[PDB]
């Protein structure tokens, strides 16, 4: 049903602060 | 042991962002409070918005969650970034329930959320070297 929205939103602020951490580490 | 360890952790952050009070284990709670704070404060909006489609009624109405905390993985790709979203979201939930109930409990959430986390995931916690590898990968 909606299970698919909330996982999406909770997955894409997972995966921004992922980015952002990768980023932080490789300099 | 490393689910002691997982929800040791977890339960005592919930526990201090609901009543707002309070070794590697210890700075894995440092971690998770600065940056888990920071997820909360940056996305309090989607989260609120989140929050109130969960319908989430009672301390124990966690099922709910737990399929959505199993979606997020549904992908095939677990990151840290996912794992501290989703302690941050049982954090906010967690805080919400004091809204509602001061009496009610942390511990069916820390343990929902342990048990996605431990049990679904344990052979990526350990790749990377657990919660040793979560600290090193938010060090400042």
């Amino acid at each position: 049903a909606s299970t698919k929205k909330l996982s999406e939103c909770l997955k894409r602020i997972g995966d921004e602060l992922d980015s952002n951490m990768e980023l932080q580490r490789m300099i | 042991s490393l689910y002691r360890q997982s929800l040791e952790i977890i339960s005592r952050y919930l526990r201090e962002q609901a009543t707002g009070a309070k070794a590697t284990s210890r700075k894995a709670l440092e971690t998770l409070r600065r940056v888990g704070d920071g997820v909360q404060r940056n996305h309090e909006t989607a989260f609120q918005g989140m929050l109130r489609k969960l319908d989430i009624k009672n301390e124990d109405d966690v099922k709910s969650l737990s399929r959505v905390m199993i979606h997020v993985f549904s992908d095939g790709v677990t990151n840290w970034g996912r794992i501290v979203t989703l302690i941050s979201f049982g954090a906010f939930v967690a805080k919400h329930l004091k809204t509602i109930n001061q009496e009610s409990c942390i511990e069916p959430l820390a343990e929902s959320i342990t048990d996605v986390l431990v049990r679904t995931k344990r052979d990526w916690l350990v790749k990377q070297r657990g919660w040793d590898g979560f600290v090193e990968f938010f060090h400042v």
